[PDB]
C-alpha cells in the first residue's frame, strides 16, 4: 500500500509498521503473546 | 499465563539457559511472567521511555526530597496491583534510616496458577494415532496371540502347584 | 513561548494524562474479576450476625466495616393506579411494587479502638502507629473503587439481610467542628432482576456477523500487509492452500 | 496528665485502662480517656483543677459487696 | 554500604502456637534441629523424594492453614528396610553422598526383593549395601544415604538404636520454638513416651495409627488409644490406612497451625488433603467413636473430618485455649512487674498496690479473648448466673508468714466460660391434620 | 492549561445568481465593502440535515440580540438568495 | 512534600488563610424499571463535586512568600498589601480563562477540575475579612508534533486561504505592491507562468 | 555554588541529585566510584537517562546542607539576642542577672530563629514511638543561685543549652519482593 | 485466573441465585390464595374493641399489634371546577381516595 504504486512513491507512518510486526509477532507465538509496555520483546521490537 | 522472554532474575540478561542447552526461552509459568512484569514496572523511570510516557515509576518525587514514610508506602504498594492477576499482598516491613537516608521495604505478592487452553502453539500434541501394521499380520493373523495364550497357561499351571 | 516552555507543557499532557490511566485501568481491573463479592456490615455484628463475618477471607470474599454507624434506614414503596367512574367517584386497579432504597451514615475516626485485621480496611494499617497509617484516606479510594466499578453489594444488618443492591451516592465532609475524622453517607437502591455445561446451556443468538478482524480479507478492506508463515512445514501446506484456498486478489 | 494529652496528639494512642477500688461501696474497672484540659487559676490560695476522664463502660459493679448472688434471685418480677 | 543505584529492585521468591516438629530419622546434618520454609530446601540437605520426613513436610505445607515453617528432629539411624508384603514396577528412590540420585526401577514377593537387593548390587555400590531376608535391608560406610518409596505397595521402615524418650530431652535444648509435635517410631513403647513428655512441657502431640484394633469391639481393650484413655493423656489420636507411607500427620496440622487459639475455631468438619475415607461399616465407626479414634470420612458429596477428640475426652480446640490462656497470662504479668522493678518502684506486698493485678489481667489476656468470641459473656436464664469473668485476690492479712519471707503469693484465682460450637443437629416434626 | 470550548463562524455573502456556468456559493462570499458580515461570539442554535436523495439538504439556526445593522441588511435583499 | 516543588513562575499555588469546611461527592444513577436480567451495564458514572469554604483576612498569620497570594505583600505592614483585593484578582482570572485546576486536599489528590461558581461576601460580622466559597466538577478530556506520533486527520472542505492576491480581488482591495528586492529574474517568468488575478 | 545560593538554609534542601550546568560525567567504572565514596569525593554521574550530583558529604563526614543549617543557627540566634539586650539598655532599662529577667529569653530564642524553622520544615516536631521521646525544642536557663561570684564580677552568663532536632532528606530506596504462589 | 476461581464464581452466582428463589417463591404462593385476611389494630383495643379481636384465629383472620402507636391521621381529599359553572348544577365534583397513616415502635 504505501511502497512502489501506480501513481509514484508514498510514505508510511510508524504505527501501521509497529500494527504489521506486532501482528507477525502474535501469529509466531499464539494470540496469548504480550507485545504492550512491559514486554522485553516490545522493547526490542518498537526499537 | 502471559508469555515473553525470559529474563534471569539473577543478572538480569536474558536467560539464554545453562551451558549444555544453551538457548532462549519463553516465560510460561504465571509466577516467572509476573516476575519480571513487576520488575519492569519498578525499574522504569516515570517517563523516561520514549513511545510510551505515561509507562514506569515516578521515583523522582521522592528521592532528594524530605518526604514521609507513609506516603511513599501507599505508591509503593498501589503499583502492584495495577496487574489483573494479582491476588493479594501479605506483609509490607517499611523502615528508613535517617543516618545513612536509606529506605528499603519488603513484601510479598500472592498468585494463582492457571491451565493453557490450547497446545498448537507450543511444541507438542497430545494424540496417539494408530500405528500401520506390519506384513501379512492383517490378513492372516498375529503370532501374538499364541505368545498371549501360552504365558496364561504357564502362569496358571504356576499358581495351582503351592509355593 | 518559548521552546524551554514546550517542555513545561509537555510536562502537563503526560503527567495529567497518567493520572486518569491509573484510575481507567484499575476500573477496567474490576468488572472483570467475577470471582469477588463485597460485603458491608451495617449493624448486627455484635448480636448473631458474627456467623457471617468469620466466613469471609481477606482474598475472594471482603467485609466492610465502620468505626461508628450513626443511623440506618429501609423504605419500600408501591404504586397505586385509579380511575373515575360515572358516579363521580375514584376506582382503583392493579398496583406496582417500587424495587426498595437504602441509607445509612457513619464515620471512620484517625484513631480507632477496635482495630480488628479481618476487616479489609485494616489490611496493612500499622497496630501500635494508628494515627500515621492513614485510615481516613485509605478508606476513599476503596469505598470509591466498589462505587465507580458497579459491584452488587450485600448488606448485613441486624434486622435483616439485602442482596443486589446497587450504590448511587455518597458524600465525605471534614468539617471543622469535629476533625480528624470523615463523616460519611451513602445510599443504595435493589438492583432487582462461555464457559458451562453443555447440558445447561439452551440455543443463543448473536445476530448478524461480518468478516473476522483479527485475520487476513480485513487488512485488505484496511489495505494493508498479509503476515508472513513462518516456513515450518513449507511445500506441504503452499501447494495446498493455495489451490483450496487461493489468495485475495 | 499534660504529657500523655500531648504525646497522645502526637501519635494517636489515647486509650488506656482506668480502675476505681470503692470501699464499702461500688468500684469500676473499664477503658477511658482524657476528655478536656482544666483551666489554670493563679490566686491567693492554692488552686483546684478538675480533669474530666471519659470511660466507655459505666456500669457500677458491686464486687466486694457480699451476699449479692443470693439477693438477685430472690426478687420477683412479671 | 557504598550502594551503586539510586534504586535498588531485587525480584525473587520463598521469603499455642503454628510451628510443628517433626522427629525424624537421619543423618543429613549434625544439629539435633532446623526449620526450613518449602521441600525444596529439605532436597537440597539430601532428603530422598518419598521418604518419611518429606511427606510429612508436603503434606503440611499443602493445607489450608498450613503452618509457616516447619522443623525436623534428628534421631540417629542404623539401618532401613523395604517391605515387600505386597505387590502388583516398583521404582525405588535413592540418594548417596547428597548428589547421587541414583532412581532404581525393578518390574513384575521374595523374587522382587531379592531381584532389589541385586539391582542395588548392580550400581554406587561401592558406598552402600542391599540384602533380601521378604524385606530388603539397605545400610550405608560413612555416607549419607536416603531412601524413599516412588511408586508400589512396598513402605519404608526406618530402625535405630537410640530412643525417642532420651532424645526429645536434647532437641528441647537447641530450640523450643515449636507446639506440636510428631514422631516417626509409631510403636507403642515410643508413642507412650512421646505422649508423656509433651505433659510435662506443655505440647499437643499428633500420631496416626494403621491398628486394626482401633474399629475392633469396644469391649477389647488392646489399641494404643485404650492405654492413653486409661493414663488420661491429651494427644489427638486418628485411625487411617495412609497413616504409615504417608505421614498424614502434616494434613492434620496443617489445617489448625495459621489460626489464633483465641477463636475457638473447631475442628469438627473440616477438610483434609492427602488423607483417605475411612471405608469401615457403621457399627465399625461406633466401635472407633468410643475409642476416642477420630476417623477421617468421605460425607454426603465430600469428605471431611469428624470430630477433635483427644484421648482423655475433652475437644481439641479446648486444649489449645488453655494452653494460649496459660502463656499470655503468664508473660503479661511478668512484662508488668519488670517494668515496676526496673525503674527502681519494685511490686510490694502492702496491700495497697496487689488490687492493681485487676486491670493487667483484664488487659492483655481476657479482654483480647471477649472481641475474639472465644470466651462468653451474658447472663443465663435457668441456672440464672452470669457469665461474667471475675477475678479475686487476696489480701495481707491472709498471707501466712512463711511466704513472706519467701516473698511468694499465692492462691489468685480466675474464672472463664468457653464458647462451644456445634456438631450435630437432629430435627423432630410430626403431620398432623385438622380434623 | 485551558479547557476543550466550541467555535465556530458564519458567514453572508452577496446575493447568489445562476448563469451559464457551474454554480459556485465561494466566490458569493464577499459583500461590496470586501469582507463580509461575521457574527462569532453570538449564542446560536442550528440543525442541519443532509441525505442522499432528489431533495436538497437543509438547515435551520436561530441567532439572538442582533445588531440592528445585521438585520437591516436582511431587511433588504428579502427579494433575493443571499449566500 | 509537593507544596515545595512550585516556583513562583509556572507552578503557581494558592494558600488560603483558613478554611472551614471541604466536601467531597460522587453520584450514579440506574434504571427504574426491572432489568431483563448478568445485565449490569444499567448503570452510569456522573462528575465528581467538590466544594468548600474558606476567609481571606486583613491581619494574616502566615506569610510564606511561594503563596502567590502573597507575591508582593509587605513583611511589616499587611493591610495596607490589601491582600483580600489580591485574592479576588486571582480567582476571577483563574476561573475566567477556564484552567484545569488541581486540588490537593487531606486525604487524596483531584485533577482536571474546573471553578463553576464562588461567592464573596463582606457581612457586619468578620470585619476586615471576606467569606469565600468555591465549587468545581471533574472533567473528562480527551501544530508542532513529532511526526511519529502524527494521525492522518481531516479539514473538510477549504475555499481561499487569507487575504492573499486573489482573495484580495474578491473583496475589491487593491493589489499589494511588490517590493523591489528583485524585479529582474522572478519577473519574465511571474506573469508568464502564474499570470495575474483579472 | 549556582545550586545551593539562592535558597534559605533553613528549608533543609539536600544537595543529593541536583544538577549543575557546565559539569561532565564521571568515567570511572563501578569499582572507582565506590573508592572515591570512601574517600567522600563527591561525583558528577550521568544518571539513567540523565546526569545529576550524587551526594554533599563533606571531607568530615556531615552532609554538606547539615552545615549551612548549623552555621545559620549559629548567626541568627546570635543576631536576636543582641538585638533585644540593645533596646532594654537603650531605654534605660539595661537587664539584670536577677532571676526576675533571665526567664524571658525563652520567648526571645524561640521567637525569632526557632519558630522560623519550624515553619519551614527544617526543624522536626513531634513523638518517637520506638525510642519514646519527643522531639519538641528544650532550653534551659541557669539560676543566679549557681552563677559562680567570678561571673559576677565580670558580668557573664554562661552555660545556656538548647537542643534540636533535624530533619533527614531521603537518599536511596531499595525494593525487596518475593512471589510466591498459593497451594 | 485459575480453575479455583471458576469454582468460586459458581458459589457466589448460586447463593445470589437461591435468595430469589426463597423471596420470591414465598410470595407467589401469598398470593395463590385468597382465604387468609389480614388486619391492623391502631389503638382502639381497650374502649370495647376487643368485642371483635377475640374474633381472630390464628390461622385465618391474622391480626397485627404493635407495642405502641404514637399518632394516625385519616384525611380526605374533593376536587371542583374552578371556572364558574353555568347553573342547579352540583355535579362539577369528584371524590378522591382517602389516605390513612401513622406511627408506631
Amino acid at each position: 500500500n504505501y511502497g512502489l504504486t501506480g501513481s509514484g512513491f508514498n510514505l508510511p507512518p510508524m504505527d501501521d509498521l509497529v500494527q504489521e510486526t506486532k501482528k507477525t509477532f502474535k501469529s509466531a507465538f499464539g494470540e496469548d503473546f504480550n507485545t504492550e509496555s512491559n514486554s522485553v520483546a516490545d522493547k526490542l521490537i518498537q526499537i | 499465563q502471559f508469555k515473553d522472554l525470559l529474563l534471569d532474575p539473577l543478572t538480569g540478561d536474558l536467560d539464554f539457559g545453562t551451558p549444555g542447552d544453551r538457548g532462549m526461552r519463553l516465560a510460561l509459568t504465571n509466577q516467572l511472567s509476573l516476575r519480571q512484569r513487576l520488575y519492569l514496572r519498578f525499574a522504569i523511570w516515570a517517563g523516561d521511555w520514549y513511545f510510551d510516557e505515561t509507562f514506569g515509576f515516578p521515583y523522582r518525587t521522592f528521592v532528594g526530597k524530605k518526604t514521609v514514610k507513609a506516603v511513599l508506602d501507599g505508591r509503593i504498594k498501589s503499583e502492584v496491583r495495577q496487574e489483573p492477576d494479582v491476588l493479594q499482598i501479605t506483609d509490607f516491613q517499611s523502615t528508613m534510616d535517617v543516618v545513612s537516608r536509606s529506605y528499603k521495604c519488603f513484601f510479598t505478592v500472592v498468585t494463582a496458577e492457571g491451565e493453557e487452553i490450547s497446545l498448537a502453539f507450543v511444541g507438542e500434541d497430545e494424540y496417539q494415532y494408530p500405528t500401520p501394521p506390519e506384513s501379512n499380520v492383517q490378513l492372516c493373523g498375529d503370532e501374538g496371540v499364541i505368545i498371549n495364550f501360552k504365558n496364561k497357561l504357564y502362569y496358571l499351571i504356576n499358581f495351582r502347584l503351592p509355593k | 513561548i518559548s521552546p524551554a516552555q514546550q517542555a513545561q507543557a509537555d510536562k502537563r499532557a503526560r503527567d495529567a494524562a497518567a493520572a486518569k490511566r491509573k484510575q481507567d485501568t484499575e476500573v477496567s481491573n474490576a468488572k472483570s474479576r467475577e470471582d469477588i463479592q463485597y460485603t458491608m456490615f451495617v449493624s448486627g455484628l455484635r448480636r448473631g450476625r458474627l456467623n457471617e463475618f468469620e466466613r469471609k477471607n481477606r482474598t475472594d470474599d471482603l467485609a466492610i466495616l465502620f468505626d461508628s454507624v450513626t443511623t440506618h434506614t429501609y423504605t419500600k414503596d408501591y404504586n397505586k393506579s385509579s380511575y373515575a367512574v360515572e358516579s363521580k367517584a375514584k376506582a382503583s386497579d392493579h398496583v406496582t411494587t417500587q424495587d426498595g432504597k437504602f441509607t445509612f451514615s457513619g464515620t471512620v475516626t484517625d484513631s480507632p479502638y477496635l482495630i480488628d485485621p479481618r476487616n479489609m480496611i485494616d489490611r496493612d494499617t500499622d497496630k501500635e502507629n494508628p494515627m500515621l497509617a492513614r485510615r481516613p484516606a485509605k478508606a476513599i479510594e476503596i469505598l470509591e473503587l466498589i462505587a465507580d466499578s458497579h459491584q452488587l453489594v450485600t448488606l448485613v444488618t441486624e434486622d435483616n439481610i439485602l442482596s443486589n443492591y446497587v450504590i448511587t451516592s455518597f458524600q465525605v465532609d471534614r468539617s471543622s467542628e469535629a476533625g480528624s475524622s470523615i463523616n460519611v453517607q451513602v445510599t443504595l437502591e435493589e438492583f432487582r432482576f462461555r464457559t458451562s455445561d453443555p447440558k445447561k446451556a439452551k440455543n443463543a443468538n448473536t445476530g448478524t456477523k461480518q468478516t473476522a478482524e483479527d485475520g487476513a480479507v480485513d487488512d485488505s478492506a484496511k489495505q494493508k500487509r498479509q503476515t508472513p508463515y513462518i516456513g515450518k512445514n513449507a511445500e506441504t501446506k503452499e501447494r495446498w492452500e493455495n489451490a483450496a484456498i487461493g489468495t485475495t486478489d | 496528665l499534660a504529657q500523655w494529652q500531648r504525646q497522645a496528639n502526637v501519635t494517636g494512642l489515647i486509650y488506656l485502662p482506668v480502675q476505681v477500688e470503692g470501699s464499702q461501696g461500688l468500684s469500676l474497672n473499664t477503658i477511658g480517656w482524657i476528655q478536656k484540659q482544666p483551666d489554670l487559676s493563679y490566686g491567693t490560695e492554692v488552686g483546684q483543677m478538675d480533669w474530666e476522664i471519659g470511660v466507655l463502660d459505666a456500669w457500677l459493679s458491686p464486687d466486694q459487696i457480699q451476699g449479692i448472688a443470693a439477693g438477685i434471685t430472690g426478687l420477683l418480677g412479671l | 554500604e557504598y550502594q551503586d543505584k539510586v534504586v535498588d529492585v531485587e525480584v525473587s521468591l520463598g521469603t499455642g502456637f503454628e510451628t510443628p516438629m517433626f522427629l525424624a530419622m537421619h543423618g543429613n546434618f549434625p544439629e539435633r534441629i532446623r526449620f526450613y520454609v518449602s521441600t525444596a530446601g529439605m532436597v537440597a540437605d539430601g532428603f530422598a523424594v518419598g521418604s518419611p520426613a518429606y511427606q510429612f513436610a508436603t503434606n503440611a505445607f499443602a493445607g489450608n492453614f498450613a503452618p509457616q515453617r516447619v522443623a525436623i528432629g534428628r534421631m540417629s539411624i542404623d539401618s532401613s528396610k523395604v517391605d515387600f508384603t505386597g505387590t502388583t514396577e516398583q521404582v525405588v528412590v535413592n540418594i548417596t553422598l547428597n548428589k547421587v540420585v541414583k532412581a532404581v526401577k525393578i518390574n513384575v514377593p521374595a523374587q522382587i526383593a531379592t531381584a532389589l537387593a541385586d539391582a542395588v548390587t548392580a550400581d554406587l555400590t561401592g558406598k552402600a549395601t542391599a540384602v533380601a531376608t521378604t524385606y530388603v535391608t539397605v545400610t550405608a560406610s560413612p555416607n549419607v544415604v536416603s531412601v524413599g518409596k516412588g511408586a508400589g505397595v512396598y513402605k519404608i521402615v526406618n530402625e535405630s538404636s537410640e530412643t525417642v524418650a532420651t532424645v526429645l530431652p536434647s532437641v528441647i535444648a537447641e530450640n523450643h520454638n515449636w507446639y506440636f509435635l510428631a514422631t516417626e517410631a509409631r510403636s507403642d513403647a515410643d508413642i507412650v513416651a512421646a505422649a508423656e513428655f509433651a505433659k510435662a512441657n506443655y505440647k499437643l502431640h499428633i500420631y496416626n495409627s494403621t491398628d486394626v484394633d482401633a474399629y475392633a469391639p469396644e469391649n477389647s481393650a488392646a489399641s494404643v488409644f485404650d492405654t492413653l484413655k486409661s493414663l488420661s493423656y491429651d494427644s489427638l489420636g486418628t485411625s487411617d490406612a495412609g497413616a504409615d507411607v504417608d505421614f498424614t500427620e502434616g494434613s492434620v496440622i496443617g489445617a489448625m497451625a495459621a489460626n489464633d487459639p483465641s477463636y475457638g475455631d473447631s475442628l469438627h468438619l473440616k477438610t483434609m488433603p492427602g488423607m483417605v475415607p475411612f471405608a469401615g461399616s457403621d457399627t465399625q465407626r461406633s466401635n472407633a467413636w468410643s475409642r476416642n479414634a477420630n476417623i477421617y470420612r468421605g460425607l454426603y458429596g465430600g469428605g471431611s473430618y469428624i470430630e477433635g477428640k483427644t484421648s482423655s475426652g475433652q475437644y481439641v480446640d479446648v486444649i489449645r485455649f488453655s494452653h494460649w490462656v496459660k502463656f499470655r497470662m503468664e508473660e503479661s504479668v511478668f512484662a508488668y512487674m519488670k517494668r515496676r522493678s526496673d525503674m527502681g518502684l519494685s511490686m510490694k506486698m502492702s496491700d495497697e498496690d496487689l488490687p492493681v493485678l485487676k486491670s493487667v489481667l483484664m488487659n492483655n489476656p481476657i479482654n483480647i479473648g471477649i472481641r475474639n468470641g472465644g470466651i462468653l459473656t451474658g447472663y443465663d436464664t435457668e441456672n440464672k448466673v452470669s457469665y461474667d469473668p471475675t477475678i479475686i485476690i487476696p489480701k495481707r492479712a491472709n498471707i501466712p508468714t512463711n511466704d513472706l519471707a519467701a516473698r511468694i503469693l499465692r492462691d489468685v484465682k480466675v474464672e472463664l466460660v468457653y464458647n462451644n460450637s456445634l456438631h450435630y443437629v437432629k430435627i423432630r416434626a410430626s403431620v398432623v391434620l385438622d380434623r | 492549561m485551558r479547557a476543550m470550548e466550541r467555535t465556530y463562524t458564519l458567514v453572508i455573502g452577496r446575493p447568489v445568481v445562476i448563469g451559464e456556468k457551474p454554480v459556485n456559493i465561494e466566490k458569493f462570499a464577499n459583500t461590496s465593502k470586501g469582507d463580509a458580515y461575521e457574527i462569532k461570539d453570538l449564542h446560536i442554535e442550528f440543525n442541519v440535515k443532509k441525505d442522499n436523495s432528489k431533495e436538497p439538504n437543509k438547515g435551520y439556526v436561530t441567532v439572538y440580540n442582533l445588531s440592528d445593522e445585521v438585520v437591516n441588511y436582511l431587511s433588504v435583499n428579502q427579494r433575493e438568495s443571499l449566500a | 512534600n509537593e507544596f515545595e516543588r512550585k516556583n513562583r513562575t509556572d507552578d503557581l499555588a494558592i494558600l488560603f488563610d483558613s478554611v472551614t469546611t471541604h466536601t467531597y461527592t460522587k453520584d450514579y444513577n440506574k434504571s427504574s424499571y426491572a432489568v431483563e436480567s448478568k445485565a449490569s451495564d444499567h448503570v452510569t458514572t456522573q462528575d465528581g463535586k467538590f466544594t468548600f469554604s474558606g476567609t481571606v483576612t486583613d491581619s494574616p498569620y502566615l506569610i510564606d512568600p511561594r503563596n502567590m497570594i502573597d507575591r508582593d505583600t509587605d513583611k511589616e505592614n499587611p493591610m495596607l498589601a490589601r491582600r483580600p483585593a489580591k485574592a479576588i484578582e486571582i480567582l476571577e482570572l483563574i476561573a475566567d480563562s477556564h484552567q484545569l485546576v488541581t486540588l490537593v486536599t487531606e486525604d487524596n489528590i483531584l485533577s482536571n477540575y474546573v471553578i463553576t461558581s464562588f461567592q464573596v461576601d463582606r457581612s457586619s460580622e468578620a470585619g476586615s475579612s471576606i467569606n469565600v466559597q468555591v465549587t468545581l466538577e471533574e472533567f473528562r478530556f480527551k501544530r508542532t508534533s513529532d511526526p511519529k506520533k502524527a494521525k492522518n486527520a481531516n479539514t473538510g472542505t477549504k475555499q481561499t486561504a487569507e487575504d492573499g492576491a486573489v482573495d484580495d480581488s474578491a473583496k475589491q482591495k487593491r493589489q499589494t505592491p511588490y517590493i523591489g528586492k528583485n524585479a529582474e529574474t522572478k519577473e519574465r517568468w511571474e506573469n508568464a507562468a502564474i499570470g495575474t488575478t483579472d
